[PDB]
């Protein structure tokens, strides 16, 4: 600090330690064809560093106000007639200051802001902050929140696949599929708004289990839905996989390696895609996932046709999930039961002292979790959705961060998109299935 | 200026100064101001935080005033010059009165005479039945009770209606008026505007509106103002033909008109007001008004009486002239020739 | 990985004073050779004398600073603030937030409310 | 000269009327000091205002001590600004920006270090401690040779 | 990548296969190329959807289902005799996620604990239900309304005189709510 | 609707209604009444229809308004409960401070709900007493 | 302020019932109600009149409990005291309670709060 | 919204767009769409159930339909 | 309603009953033992391989911490990339932490992944606000747009980034809102002004201001210290008696 108010010694950086290949085995100037010639300075005849900073390519505002943008992005697009040469996303235009105004809150008072950062995956993106405050609660949340936090978590994951997968298909120009699969969704919120009062934001996972109990006929509904939905995943299979049009706009489409893609901070089927097999269900099993069978489709090509087959099979793996916490549902409480974190009946509240003590505590102060820290991660329906959450030993959080899949895959974009056309930036932004209240937070 | 207004009828005002969420302490009621002024004297007093009541006519042309103020601040009232109530029920909880009703040209409903003088007799006369404290009424420039031009004579009666029933009237004469959305400089950059009686060789002292709308809230600060008379009058002369010139020179368009003789051309004017129902800039009296040359009337206040100094209208060609640019010549500098 | 953009600048330490001088130099040469090109950019208009004038106080401001550390933070957000407005991220309500177009004395500041 | 208000100080797009006038910013010279509040791009009124830096008392109400275990840093209530109500629904406006936000520390000298480096004025005011006294439960039973001066009640 | 240890079995794949080692006919593949096949079976599905019954409802006439639960807009309730049941505690000020919430009270000419001012900014509001879950007495609750856009956002401030108001008008379904989802609070 | 559901929906309600029923609900549906609001408006249900079209509303009014319903028949109509306000022992609870006319959304009319101050200021100012000299 | 719709506190109470209430013919003035129907206003009733038209309970028992009789619904069980000769309220609903051995004494009183019968 | 050619309307809806919503302490967020454009009906929710969007775009369109543009005009 | 012939209504199928419910209490942190040997020593291998750099390790359920100083940033994470028992190749996260009582304001948190080995690290260096740090993005792509986000929020420089700049907030915006001492509500706001015909940039004013119920926090002290957990083959031995 003091120090560096005059010259001192430099401090090292990624050039200084860089190291020169050995010319025996070196092979070729480039073992990626992401680089080979399909970038900026490719033409002309200087470079835009000197006497070249006064022209510019044809750039256009691809967004915010624009469909295939879905939304608030702002991805600046430098054409070569009509081939991407850079891609400069530039994104906090849904950015609301959510991770400091979680340092004025009480850890019940900032799980409503979890809903809203990928919101189409509600009740997932609670379960990762549930998580992360259970961990440092140091509390075990009972088997009947653990199955209905994974049964929800995998209508979720259905969702989610049918708002991107379909939002996705309609960019390309297909337009029957989004329509079909969103009645599907239309009756999976009623699930959502039969167990919480609301269709999308339904803050009903919570550190300590969930807000209140299924209602007794919830459980066959959705074991009737369940019954048909296969019918829907075969139908919008039946418009696309085999399509030659669809084929055409998606084989060989942002291809990235599965080298790189680790590389890339990419998750989910961005890395599955690849070809590594991982999940985070599989790897750090949470919540009931240890205790159901499901695959895991991984690609071989690394395009966007593989991530299509791989998300639609998916589908297939949740309604598959689904069926087995039906049937394997446990009786029991739905909160952890200790009024100290989780608040207390409401008869109760109004009949024992010590239960109204508690009730009035938990909605005033908040519960006090002990001091540390956290990264927690889940496979989110995007990819690994993680929070790093330090904890004061008071009853608000000093320092709640969300790492956004999304944000990690916008990221990677001109790596996989430059030298494609301007409907390849449409097929892309799809594949890698963005909400921006999960990229800006 | 200060924390602390105090008023005619004696109430004093403890003020919070700045933004849209504090105090003005004031409340206005502003008449035409659905407009071209009247957005310019609505935005200065409700993003100081003051009530203004906006008077209204068509509900869909009135919306772009909302948004100058916070929740509560600009009500809208609906009402007629012909409906007495809802004009007394638009006067009675202020502390200052605006009086903005104007038209260039007679209508089917109202003549010159009948929106100027009547319109004000309401206005003023309401005024006087609640004890307003201030009456800040705009006439036009070369009002004269004496005059022969029906808009310059029927806006001289009104002043002196206003005085004879509220003499503390502050009276204020405008010349005509340049900014954005002005019917003088996006006139002479139109194409419609092809007819003309003179040579465009009439001469006047252009005034910025934004300089009349900040004019007009210090009138109200100002509680020496009221009783007296106010020509606001920019800092050079000019011609139609010299301003018409400033603004070929921005749009780089170079424009033309074509001149008719007076007793031929009005009475067609007189018809296509009369046939068509839109502002159609034509008109017998604007005829007349075009054949005539502004006088500043001495022993009136100006904009030194204020303390403001008005910037001439060249300096302003370039900001509002631009989108008239043909797109050749858009991305150039102003011309500042 | 992915290209920097067009006026993108690599984050790099002053290696002396002598470094620090003939960069910021640089910088102030760069953003006054560049008013001319905000102006027709952003439909300032304003003539290009005061937007020079602006860039003039801007580096001003921090005329008296005898800290190598701080000096490039300085010509760190010097370089954002240049490729931002180059290449036209910024708008015409950013450029013009950035033209203002406090009590001079007691007894004014008294008068009136504090200011 | 000597703590003066500078009059000459430049605005800029954070400076309201409820702005103070300041004695002085930084500006980059100051000998040890990072000048923090110089590159923060908080505005200027945040070097013209003081802050209160002390260790909170207990509560009366409380016997708990936990809200006095660190030292707070808060802003200090402006004249002007702090809070007028509404006209609408008498809700409490504001002008400050600094009236919800406080800063902890550990020591003293850490909120000191903090403020000297962000340019704040800074006033401290010491704990007042707790004298103690040897109590003893017998004390309530003591035998009086003379006139009971007061009739204990336990 | 794959996991450390034993690499799994099988996953290197199988090497490339030739253009004359795919078993296909060329009849077959040459018809398939030129007869479009895959897309017309893509067209007949959407035969017969077309041929199926709509999922459309004809709003207004007809609503979509809602719960019990469903949190639409405030109503301040009252016990069977008329009496206030809110009791100016403050808890649901204090758990408010958006603060959008303002609490005055005193004593009332009688003594009570009653509140003096109420105030739901509607536009702050986020409908999470938090409010309604911490009253001790089931004052503040969220009715099944969701119809009540207006023209205004002062007509969206609501104070106690609104509030009320909402209860004494949506009473007979704020209880008929609370009657089938009280057990499982 | 189809052609089998269309004219058999005919048939029993008549082509006065048909028509009638082409210009507010642009359907032709058919069912039983189960009982009518204190606004006038008609409901009725009929099992044997598509999901979540089992019920639906006749509205009184010709500039019908969705917040014209009255409360207990807008769970009705939600299928937020099965039993008719006909029916449902809640609509008998006595409650004299209880709207006794119909109140509906009052938005875009001069019957709109203008917010308050319920409060007193909260600072009082001297009322200046100038005592003789 | 010209009807009593806009005057009247409550439709059954037409006095404020706090220290801090603002007075409704103090609210409903300005140019916000210049246009305005009042009687569309929500305008509810007084539940200080209301609770005190209640009769009491009367009770021999030293100590009466209060639920507000909805079992969950209603509020917190707590315990009301009747020694002093008074009728004693419950603090969450206002629900009047009388002791039999003052049934003598308040049927004197020349007002009470509650209706004794 | 300049862009949009007459008759043009803006229906604000959701909380944030009414009044900043949930975000409506932050540093980054407008308090309220309605400082920016005219507002012409409000939409309550977070979010609006879709039937609550159809409620004010019929609010909307029942405002068209007593909205006087001809006889506006007989009156000036 | 035409009925499938073999789905019955679900609901009228008799459920059997369910009464008394048993359930261990468990504490969750007891799991995490079995691997608390494993963790100390990998924390204390790579203490022992980079001595010029790791300060120190923690170890708290199946978190390991890594603390280094920042001249070591690029040697550090070249060995958590490359070496064969540290196949570190994502960045899964990178943020700061403000701690205003500390001379080095700010904490940069790191978060690794290694799925060869499905193995999880986390390493933490110090910065304050004239402090640099050096950059990884030579070492992982992904690591770009995180430091762009440390930047933008806390204003830490990252020295060898490419295209270091604002990814957050708004353009012309001024200030670092995630420093504890930034307000949670900034300094400015924007509003459409009908005489400039434009987005103006104003002084912040509330029409209700931000309620802070923070000093309702409890008195008492809820948490308590909790428990030591670790091993014992990493503790000191104790002088055996006599
Ligand atoms: C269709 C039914 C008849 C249409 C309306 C005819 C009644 C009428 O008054 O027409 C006269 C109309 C008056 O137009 P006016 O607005 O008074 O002139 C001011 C514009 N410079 O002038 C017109 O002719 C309007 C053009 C039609
Ligand atoms: C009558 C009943 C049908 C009525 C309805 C007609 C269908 C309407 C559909 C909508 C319009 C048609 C849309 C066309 C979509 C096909 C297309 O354009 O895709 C381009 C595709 C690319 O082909 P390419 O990449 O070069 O080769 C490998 C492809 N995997 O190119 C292709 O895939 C090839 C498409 C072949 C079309 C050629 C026309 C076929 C007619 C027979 C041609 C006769 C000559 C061949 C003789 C037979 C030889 C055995
Ligand atoms: N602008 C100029 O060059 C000069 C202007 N003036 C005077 O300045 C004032 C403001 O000027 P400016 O804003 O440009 O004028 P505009 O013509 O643009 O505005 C006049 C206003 O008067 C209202 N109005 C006109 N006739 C009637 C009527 N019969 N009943 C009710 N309201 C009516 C209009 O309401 P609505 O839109 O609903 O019709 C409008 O708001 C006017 O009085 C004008 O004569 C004088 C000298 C020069
Ligand atoms: P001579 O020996 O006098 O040398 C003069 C200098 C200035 C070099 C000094 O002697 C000196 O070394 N002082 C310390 C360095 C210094 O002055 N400042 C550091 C440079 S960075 C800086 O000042 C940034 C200023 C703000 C950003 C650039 C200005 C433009 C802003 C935007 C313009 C308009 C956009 C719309
Ligand atoms: S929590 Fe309920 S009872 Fe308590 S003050 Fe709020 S609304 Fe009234
Ligand atoms: S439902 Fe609305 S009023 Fe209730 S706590 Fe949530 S945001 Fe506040
Ligand atoms: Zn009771």
């Amino acid at each position: 600090p003091q120090d560096g108010f005059q010259g001192t010694r430099l401090i090292p950086t990624g050039a200084d330690f860089q190291s020169p290949p050995d010319p025996f085995i070196d092979e070729g100037a480039r073992d990626n064809a992401a680089n080979y010639g399909v970038q900026k300075s490719r033409s002309g005849v200087d470079e835009d560093s000197v006497e070249g900073r006064k022209v510019r390519h044809y750039t256009v505002n691809f967004g915010p106000q624009h469909p295939a943008a879905h939304g608030v992005l702002r991805l600046i697009l430098e054409l070569n007639g009509e081939e991407i040469v850079r891609a400069d996303p530039h994104v906090g235009l849904l950015h609301r200051g959510t991770e400091k105004l979680c340092e004025y809150k009480t850890y019940m008072q900032a799980l409503p802001y979890f809903d809203r950062l990928d919101y189409v995956s509600m009740m997932t993106n609670e379960q990762v902050f549930s998580l992360a405050v259970e961990k440092l609660l140091n509390i075990e949340i009972p088997p009947r929140a653990k199955f209905i936090r994974t049964m929800f978590g995998e209508i979720t994951r259905i969702l989610n696949h049918l708002m991107s997968v379909l939002s996705h298909a309609m960019d390309v120009g297909a337009l029957t599929p989004f329509l079909w699969g969103f009645e599907e969704r239309e009756k999976l919120m009623e699930f959502y708004e039969r167990v919480s009062g609301a269709r999308l934001h339904a803050a009903y996972v919570r550190p300590g289990g969930v807000h209140q109990d299924i209602p007794v006929g919830l459980l066959d509904d959705i074991y009737q839905w369940a019954t048909q939905f296969g019918d829907r995943i075969d139908e919008t299979e039946e418009m696309l996989t085999d399509n030659r049009i669809w084929i055409n706009r998606l084989k060989g489409v942002g291809v990235v390696s599965a080298a790189d893609a680790l590389n890339l901070s990419f998750t989910g089927v961005m890395l599955r895609g690849s070809g590594v097999p991982w999940d985070v269900r599989k790897s750090s099993p949470y919540d009931a996932y240890d205790q159901v069978e499901f695959d895991v489709p991984v690609g071989i090509n690394g395009d966007c046709y593989d991530r299509y087959l791989c998300r639609m099979e998916e589908f297939r793996q949740s309604l598959r999930i689904i069926h087995q916490c039906l049937n394997k549902m446990p009786a029991g409480p739905v909160r952890y039961e200790d009024y100290k974190i989780t608040p207390p009946p409401r008869a109760a509240m109004k009949e024992n002292m010590e239960a109204l003590i508690h009730h009035f505590l938990l909605f005033t102060k908040g519960y006090a979790v002990p001091p540390g820290d956290t990264y927690t991660a889940i496979e989110a329906p995007k990819g690994e959705m993680g929070v790093y959450v330090v904890s004061d030993g008071s009853e608000r959080p000093y320092r709640v961060h969300i790492r956004a899949p999304g944000f990690a895959h916008l990221s990677g974009f001109d790596h996989i998109t430059r030298g494609h056309l301007l409907a390849d930036a449409v097929a892309v932004i799809g594949t890698m299935d963005l909400v921006f209240g999960e990229v800006d937070r | 200026i200060s924390d602390i207004h105090i008023t005619r009828t004696g109430k004093p005002l403890i003020r919070i100064q700045g933004g849209r969420s504090s105090l003005g302490e004031h409340t206005a009621t502003v008449f035409g101001a659905t407009g071209q002024l009247g957005r310019y004297i609505v935005n200065r007093l409700a993003r100081q935080g003051c009530t203004v009541i906006v008077p209204y006519r068509e509900e869909m042309a009135k919306r772009h005033l909302k948004v100058s103020g916070d929740l509560g601040r600009v009500i809208f009232m609906e009402f007629d010059l012909r409906n007495t109530q809802s004009i007394e029920e638009s006067v009675r909880h202020s502390d200052v009165v605006y009086n903005l009703i104007g038209r260039d040209y007679p209508t089917k409903n109202f003549s010159l005479a009948d929106v100027h003088i009547e319109g004000t007799e309401r206005i003023v006369e309401a005024v006087a039945k609640y004890d307003v404290d201030r009456f800040i009424q705009v006439s036009t420039y070369n009002a004269n009770p004496d005059s022969t031009c029906e808009f310059f004579r029927t806006k001289g009666i009104a002043e002196k209606v206003a005085r004879h029933v509220f003499p503390e009237t502050t009276i204020v004469r405008p010349a005509p008026m340049f900014g954005f959305e002005d019917r003088l400089l996006l006139k002479l950059a139109s194409v419609t505007n092809l007819f003309t009686s003179n040579h465009m060789r009439e001469k006047f002292w252009p005034v910025h509106v934004n300089e009349v709308g900040e004019a007009l809230e210090r009138m109200l600060y100002d509680d020496s103002t009221a009783g007296q008379t106010f020509e606001l009058y920019g800092p050079r002369q000019y011609s139609m033909a010299q301003i018409a010139e400033l603004v070929d020179r921005e749009i780089y368009k170079k424009r033309r008109h074509i001149n008719l003789p007076k007793p031929i051309l009005q009475p067609l004017a007189e018809l296509i007001n009369r046939v068509l129902w839109w502002d159609t800039g034509l008109s017998r009296d604007q005829v007349e008004r075009e054949f005539h040359d502004q006088v500043i009337d001495p022993t009136a206040k100006t904009f030194k009486d204020l303390g403001m100094e008005p910037t001439d209208i060249s300096k302003w060609t370039y900001h509002y002239l631009l989108p008239y640019r043909p797109s050749t010549y858009y991305d150039l500098p102003p011309s500042t020739e | 990985a992915v290209q920097p953009t067009k006026f993108a600048v690599t984050v790099r330490q002053s290696r002396n004073w002598a470094d620090a001088k003939q960069r910021v130099i640089a910088a102030y040469r760069a953003w006054i050779r560049a008013a001319p090109e905000i102006q027709t950019m952003y439909s300032i208009p304003f003539p290009v004398s005061h937007i020079r004038t602006r860039i003039r106080q801007e580096f001003e401001r921090h005329r008296y600073v005898n800290k190598l550390n701080v000096v490039d933070v300085l010509l760190q957000q010097s370089n954002a603030d240049f490729q931002e407005t180059m290449n036209f991220w910024r708008q015409q309500s950013h450029v013009m937030a950035f033209f203002k177009e406090l009590p001079s004395n007691f007894i004014t500041g008294f008068l009136e409310g504090r200011n | 000269p000597r703590n003066a208000p500078d009059y000459n100080v430049p605005i800029d797009i954070a400076t309201s009327t409820f702005t103070p006038v300041p004695k002085n910013v930084q500006d980059g010279s100051e000998e040890n000091v990072v000048p923090a509040g110089l590159i923060s791009g908080a505005p200027m009124e945040l070097q013209a205002r003081t802050v209160r830096i002390y260790k909170p008392a207990k509560p009366a109400t409380q016997s708990g001590e936990k809200n006095t275990q660190l030292w707070r840093m808060d802003w200090d209530v402006l004249g002007k600004g702090h809070r007028w109500e509404n006209p609408l629904m008498g809700w409490q406006s504001s002008a400050d920006f600094m009236q919800g936000t406080h800063l902890t520390f550990k020591t003293k000298e850490d909120a000191i270090a903090f403020a000297e480096k962000q340019g704040y004025e800074y006033f401290v005011q010491e704990p007042n401690e707790r004298h103690f006294r040897p109590k003893a439960y017998a004390n309530n039973f003591l035998y009086s040779p003379g006139k009971l001066k007061h009739i204990r009640t336990k | 990548a794959t996991p450390a240890g034993p690499p799994p079995k099988n996953f290197r794949l199988p090497p490339p296969k030739n253009w004359d080692e795919e078993s296909e006919s060329t009849i077959d593949k040459v018809g398939k190329y030129f007869l479009m096949t895959e897309m017309l079976r893509g067209m007949y599905v959407l035969l017969e959807q077309f041929f199926r019954p709509p999922y459309t409802i004809y709003y207004p006439f007809e609503k979509g289902p809602i719960s019990p639960r469903f949190r639409g807009e405030h109503a301040l309730r009252r016990y069977p005799s008329g009496e206030e049941r809110c009791i100016a505690c403050k808890l649901c000020e204090a758990v408010c996620p958006a603060q959008a919430i303002t609490i005055e009270a005193e004593e009332r000419a009688d003594g009570s604990r009653r509140t003096t001012r109420y105030d739901i900014d509607m536009t702050k509001c986020i409908y999470c239900g938090f409010c309604q879950e911490s009253c001790p007495v089931d004052a503040i609750v969220e009715s099944p309304n969701a119809e009540y856009a207006t023209e205004t956002r002062e007509e969206l401030l609501y104070n106690k005189e609104k509030l009320l108001a909402n209860g004494d008008k949506w009473e007979p379904e704020l209880a008929a709510a609370i009657r089938a989802d009280a057990p499982y609070r | 609707s189809y052609p089998t559901r269309t004219l058999a929906n005919l048939r029993k309600i008549g082509l006065k209604e048909y028509f009638r029923q082409l210009l507010y609900i642009g359907d032709t549906k058919y069912g039983e009444l189960v009982g009518v609001d204190k606004f006038g408006n008609k409901f009725y249900e009929n099992k044997e229809e598509l999901p979540l079209r089992t019920r639906w509303v006749d509205y009184a009014k010709h500039d019908y308004d969705a917040a014209h319903i009255e409360p207990m028949w807008h769970a009705w109509i939600s299928y937020q409960v099965d039993t008719p306000p006909t029916r449902e022992p809640l609509t008998q609870i006595e409650r004299p401070w209880a709207p006794k006319e119909h109140v509906p959304n009052r938005s875009f009319t001069r019957g709109a709900y203008k917010p308050y101050n319920t409060t007193q200021p909260k600072i009082q100012s001297w009322e200046p007493k100038a005592a003789p000299r | 302020g010209r009807p009593a719709s806009a005057v009247m506190q409550a439709p059954n109470r037409a006095e404020v019932w706090s220290r801090s209430q603002r007075p409704r013919s103090e609210a409903m003035a300005g140019p916000r109600f210049e246009q305005t129907d009042f009687d569309a206003q929500p305008r509810p009733w007084a539940a200080i009149e209301l609770i005190h038209k209640q009769p009491v309970r009367w009770t021999h028992d030293r100590i009466v409990a209060c639920d507000g009789g909805g079992g969950p619904h209603g509020h917190p069980k707590i315990y009301i005291n009747t020694d002093k000769p008074e009728i004693a309220t419950c603090n969450y609903c206002g629900l009047p309670f009388a002791n039999e051995h003052h049934r003598k004494y308040l049927e004197s009183l020349p007002q009470t709060s509650y209706p004794l019968n | 919204y300049d862009q949009m050619p007459d008759p043009r309307w803006v229906i604000s809806m959701g909380s944030c767009a009414n009044g900043g919503g949930y975000y409506h302490y932050s540093y980054s967020v407008v308090r309220g769409c309605d400082r920016i454009v005219p507002v012409d009906v409000y939409v309550p929710g977070c979010p609006p159930t879709s039937e609550a969007l159809m409620y004010g775009i019929f609010q909307l369109q029942r405002k068209m339909r007593n909205t006087k543009i001809t006889r506006m005009w007989y009156r000036k | 309603v035409a009925l499938p012939k073999d789905a019955p209504n679900p609901r009228a199928i008799p459920r059997e009953p369910v009464g008394e419910i048993k359930q261990a209490l468990v504490n969750p942190a007891d799991k995490y033992q079995s691997k608390a040997d494993n963790l100390h020593k990998y924390g204390a291998w790579l203490m022992s391989c980079l001595p010029k750099y790791i300060q120190q390790f923690s170890v708290w359920k199946d978190e390991l911490t890594i603390y280094i100083c920042p001249t070591g940033v690029i040697p550090v994470f070249s060995f958590l990339k490359y070496n064969t028992n540290a196949e570190f190749t994502q960045v899964s996260d990178i943020t700061a932490v403000d701690f205003p009582t500390r001379e080095m304001r700010f904490e940069i948190v790191y978060n690794l992944l290694s799925v060869r080995h499905n193995a999880r690290i986390r390493v933490k260096t110090y910065a304050d606000e004239v402090t640099p740090v050096p950059s990884i993005t030579s070492l992982y792509m992904g690591a770009n747009w995180y430091e762009r986000e440390v930047y933008d929020m806390f204003g830490v420089l990252f020295v060898g980034h490419p295209d270091l700049r604002r990814i957050m907030t708004d353009y012309g915006f001024e200030g670092h809102p995630l420093r504890k001492d930034f307000p949670l509500t900034g300094y400015t706001e924007i509003r459409y002004d009908e005489e400039k015909k434009r987005i103006v940039v104003e002084p912040l004013e509330l029409t209700q201001a931000f309620r802070n119920f923070e000093g309702g926090s409890s008195a008492w002290d809820q948490v308590g210290p909790g428990i030591d957990r670790t091993p014992d083959t990493f503790k000191l031995p104790t002088p055996k008696p006599e």
